[PDB]
């Protein structure tokens, strides 16, 4: 019964087929690789509030 | 033929003065905040 190990080693190539099968079976996702470089947050502006355009006559 | 003479201004009677338009030229500086990416946030196989 020693030939079990010999047979498994010799026939091990079929695991490539098994890998292809499980690859086809598995669902897939992916990445949108993130950007670095938010090193400078930006404020709005120097903003001053005032009454609008008065309509004089 | 009237009282009011020699007044400084511009009445509304005939502002066009027979001209099709009054033109002005200048430069235009805008500092808007675009939505544009920086070539990141795009899938890993972003290429020929």
């Amino acid at each position: 019964a020693s030939l079990i190990y010999r047979q498994l080693l010799t026939n091990s190539y079929s695991v490539d087929l098994y890998d292809e099968i499980e690859q086809i079976g598995s669902g897939k996702t992916q990445n949108v690789t993130i950007n670095p470089g938010p090193f400078a947050q930006t404020r709005y502006a120097p903003v001053n509030w005032d009454h609008g355009e008065i309509n004089d006559s | 033929r009237t009282r009011t003479v020699n007044l400084y201004g511009l009445p509304a009677a005939n502002p066009n003065n027979g001209n099709e338009y009054y033109e002005i030229s200048g430069r235009f500086s805008l500092i808007s905040l675009v939505p544009t990416n920086d070539d990141y946030q795009t899938p890993i196989m972003n290429s020929v």
